[PDB]
DNA sequence: CACGTACGCGCTGTCCCCCGCGTTTTAACCGCCAAGGGGATTACTCCCTAGTCTCCAGGCACGTGTCAGATATATACATCC
């Protein structure tokens, strides 16, 4: 009575793989007990992440009138939203470039 | 027609600030690697993916730098950059110290 | 040779936040180097908190803690809100 | 009127005006401004609710209402600001 | 009437209803006792209480 | 490499605000209750849950054929000189 095997992820309403996250804390030597929700709860914050910078990056590479994300529309999400700003503050995106901004010393005069 | 000076800088800071391309050539930049890397021991074979990584990282690198260097130069009521300006920011980041 | 990544993860995500746009090959490293680095840090702060706290286990709680160390502001808060429901969620289930 | 509340707010001016000259003097300052001091208390009120919140997250996850001071250790040492002469 | 309410809020703890329309809600339930001596000799010991 | 001009730097004035000093206040500090709760250990008991093992099945990856939308021609009707 094996009931058709039904998967972790679409237990939880995810699509993240729990199963491969639980794999993954049980062999990356953290501890040697892993709990049920722990794999469940770190997929749901990964898949939250993944989805808050994927809008945004849609968003810019909607501005910028393309259909598909390349390296600058990610850095552009990341780089122009503060929180996400203060969260990959000190990682480098390559292809990215950086933000445009002069500083208003350098402007001309009118 | 000439042009005043500082507007040619303006509009080479607005395009390059839009474009995303590496601005250090691919070959002067291998040699460079490759020259620093031999002193550490001879014999060393590199990946173009390695090369084009520490390309990257230096071109972030630098480009930060600048900012902080700009940065000075301004606090310091001035429009053009200096080494002095380039050693005060490295310090206040710890590299100096 | 089959080597893991999380392609089709993250390119469901998107085709659930837009459905209309694709994605390139280096945005797509870009996104499994972040999703692996955020992981790393997760784990490891879990591992710390379970360190200090003389537990052999990692459960939610050092997962929730986690996230709400790492993750700064708002963003750790609506985080642990939507892992909170997956676990209840997965309770009722599993 | 007698009236007045338990409860004091204005405890980021207990930082007082020597004590942030005394901080800049053991900073080898020279000279002050008096536009320093608002600065500094609004410097060290961030920096103080950053780590304190670092530390009561540290307290909550071993379901205590004390804040010990291997919590404080543990919350600067995440941040990169790690302090010898507590740690044990 | 007062103190009884302040007396069952303090000693069955109803921190969210010692709140109430306090703006700042700054409400200590540090030493039980002294909170409940001071329920019994004025409500106006406590913040925001008159 | 040539030209030219904008800006970094030196000098001078000026005024303003910070520093030094004297005087007065005031709260930090040290030493005290007064009881009560929080928390760190030591020892013990119990039970739930996660590791381990076996077996199996479908999710993921790769490869391939097709398929509907986008692009580029082939030929026919309307029209200017």
């Amino acid at each position: 009575t094996r009931a058709k095997a039904k998967t972790r992820s679409s237990r939880a309403g995810l699509q993240f793989p729990v199963g491969r996250v639980h794999r993954l804390l049980r062999k990356g030597n953290y501890a040697e007990r892993v709990g049920a929700g722990a794999p469940v709860y770190l997929a749901a914050v990964l898949e939250y992440l993944t989805a808050e910078i994927l809008e945004l990056a849609g968003n810019a590479a909607r501005d910028n009138k393309k259909t598909r994300i390349i390296p600058r529309h990610l850095q552009l999400a990341v780089r122009n939203d503060e929180e996400l700003n203060k969260l990959l503050g000190r990682v480098t995106i390559a292809q990215g470039g950086v933000l445009p901004n002069i500083q208003s010393v350098l402007l001309p005069k009118k | 027609h000439r042009y005043r000076p500082g507007t040619v800088a303006l509009r080479e800071i607005r395009r390059y600030q839009k474009s995303t391309e590496l601005l250090i050539r691919k070959l002067p930049f291998q040699r460079l690697v490759r020259e620093i890397a031999q002193d550490f021991k001879t014999d060393l074979r590199f990946q173009s993916s390695a090369v084009m990584a520490l390309q990257e990282a230096s071109e972030a690198y630098l480009v930060a730098l600048f900012e902080d260097t700009n940065l000075c130069a301004i606090h310091a009521k001035r429009v053009t950059i200096m080494p002095k300006d380039i050693q005060l920011a490295r310090r206040i980041r710890g590299e100096r110290a | 040779t089959r080597k893991e990544s999380y392609a089709i993860y993250v390119y469901k995500v998107l085709k659930q936040v837009h459905p209309d746009t694709g994605i390139s090959c280096k945005a797509m490293s870009i996104m499994n180097s972040f999703v692996n680095d955020v992981f790393e840090r997760i784990a490891g702060e879990a591992s710390r908190l379970a360190h200090y706290n003389k537990r052999s286990t990692i459960t939610s709680r050092e997962i929730q803690t986690a996230v709400r160390l790492l993750l700064p502001g708002e963003l750790a808060k609506h985080a642990v809100s939507e892992g909170t429901k997956a676990v209840t969620k997965y309770t009722s289930a599993k | 009127a007698k009236r007045h509340r338990k409860v004091l707010r204005d405890n980021i001016q207990g930082i007082t005006k020597p004590a942030i000259r005394r901080l800049a003097r053991r900073g080898g300052v020279k000279r002050i401004s008096g536009l320093i001091y608002e600065e500094t208390r609004g410097v060290l009120k961030v920096f103080l609710e950053n780590v304190i919140r670092d530390a009561v997250t540290y307290t909550e996850h071993a379901k205590r209402k004390t804040v010990t001071a291997m919590d404080v250790v543990y919350a600067l040492k995440r941040q990169g600001r790690t302090l010898y002469g507590f740690g044990g | 009437d007062v103190q009884t309410e302040y007396y069952k809020n303090i000693l069955t703890k109803n921190y969210s209803a010692l709140t109430a329309g306090a703006k700042g809600g700054h409400f200590s339930l540090l030493n039980i006792m002294n909170e409940l001596k001071k329920a019994s000799n004025h409500p106006y010991l406590f913040d925001n209480a008159e």
